[PDB]
């Protein structure tokens, strides 16, 4: 369910997973449901997207 | 002031910043020196701090 | 626009004396709005201080003010017999309306415009009148036709921003009509159905830099300056 910054910043109801280490490709939904429990704008999400790309 | 949408269709807002060419009027309009405005959304949001430039 | 009341209308003062003099309205009207001006019978009217505080170009600095709201006031701080003169008290409404005060004469005890066509007509007739304009730039600044009988509280006919909202009385509007020119450098009032109120002088009137151009030109919301006048009469 959760959001890039979900992942990246450590939402507890996001699993860290420090054991994945590196993957095949990445699984979104459409709609994600956690975004971050404190608002704020959050640049170049498209910038980070691509160089976490792989 | 604020506003937010009811019509449940996109919207299209312009707005402007004063850069007058002298300080006479901006004295005599606006009683500051100061320039601070802050035009804000969630996504986007910015703000503006002009003087006088000739 | 709201009546106002000077605080005399005539005084009789002597030699190294102040003078208070107060103009003051029915409702408390925000006191960057009235400006303050004096005349020499024979001469046109002269600009001296503006908002209740500050004080135009060219000047000594012994007439000097204070007041707020329903009364705003003009003091002196010496008097000279060179000042003898009526000094008047014109106020921008907000309903685009100037008022006058009625002149206040003291007693002392022991760049131009150019108006066009001041004569007489028939009563309930026709004439027409212009101002033409000499050195500036006629775009800016918002204008006015004023009336001042001899010796008398002034009258305020006709005003109009450069944008189109006209300013008239209720009583003076229709009978005449203004029209404006800024490519021209002039104005014009074309004027009908004229009986024995209008018998008085008149004048053009630059006021207000609306809010931009080029120039050494800042704004108050006063006057900028006056033109000589001229007379008008209805006579049979
Ligand atoms: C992770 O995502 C879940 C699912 O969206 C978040 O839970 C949901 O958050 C909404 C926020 O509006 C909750 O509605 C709110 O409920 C509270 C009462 O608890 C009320 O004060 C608000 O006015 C609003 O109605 C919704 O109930 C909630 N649902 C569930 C099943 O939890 C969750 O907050 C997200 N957590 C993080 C850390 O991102
Ligand atoms: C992803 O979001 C869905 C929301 O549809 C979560 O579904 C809830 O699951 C719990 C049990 O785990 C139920 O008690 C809730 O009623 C469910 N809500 C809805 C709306 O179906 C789901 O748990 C979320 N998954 C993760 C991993 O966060």
């Amino acid at each position: 369910n959760c959001s890039v910054a979900g992942w990246i910043l450590g939402n507890p109801e996001c699993e860290l997973l420090i054991s994945r280490e590196s993957w095949s490709y990445i699984v979104e939904k459409p709609n994600p449901e956690n975004g971050t429990c404190y608002p704020g704008h959050f640049a170049d999400y498209e910038e980070l997207r691509e160089q976490l790309s792989s | 002031k604020s506003y937010a949408n009811n019509k449940e269709k996109e919207v299209l807002v312009l707005w402007g910043v004063h850069h007058p060419p002298n300080i006479g009027d901006q004295r005599a309009l606006y009683h500051t020196e100061n320039a601070y405005v802050s035009v804000v959304s969630s996504h986007y949001s910015r703000k503006f701090t002009p003087e006088i430039a000739k | 626009e709201i009546v106002l009341t000077q605080s005399p209308g005539t005084l009789s003062l002597s030699p190294g004396e102040r003078a208070t003099l107060s103009c003051r309205a029915s409702q408390s009207i925000s006191g960057y709005y009235l400006t303050w001006y004096q005349q020499k019978p024979g001469q046109a009217p002269r600009l001296l201080i503006y908002g209740a505080s500050s004080r135009a170009t060219g000047i000594p600095d012994r007439f000097s003010g204070s007041g707020s709201g329903t009364d705003f006031t003009l003091t002196i701080s010496r008097l000279e017999p060179e000042d003898f003169a009526v000094y008047y008290c014109q106020q921008y409404g907000i309903s685009p309306v100037i008022t006058f005060g009625g002149g206040t004469n003291v007693e002392i005890k022991g760049v131009q415009l150019v108006e066009s066509g001041g004569g007489l007509v028939q009563p309930g007739g026709s004439l027409r009148l212009s101002c033409a304009a000499s050195g500036f730039t006629f775009n800016i600044y918002d204008m006015h036709w004023v009336r001042q009988a001899p010796g008398k509280g002034l009258e305020w006919v006709s005003g109009l921003t450069t944008g189109g909202d006209t300013s008239y009385s209720g009583s003076v509007r229709g009978r005449f009509s203004i029209s404006r020119e800024n490519a021209k450098n002039s104005l014009y009032l074309q004027m009908n159905n004229l009986r024995a109120g209008d018998t008085a002088a008149y004048f053009c009137v630059r006021g207000v830099r609306e809010v931009g151009a080029t120039g050494g030109d800042p704004f108050y919301y006063a006057m900028a300056v006056w033109g000589q006048g001229t007379t008008v009469t209805v006579s049979s």
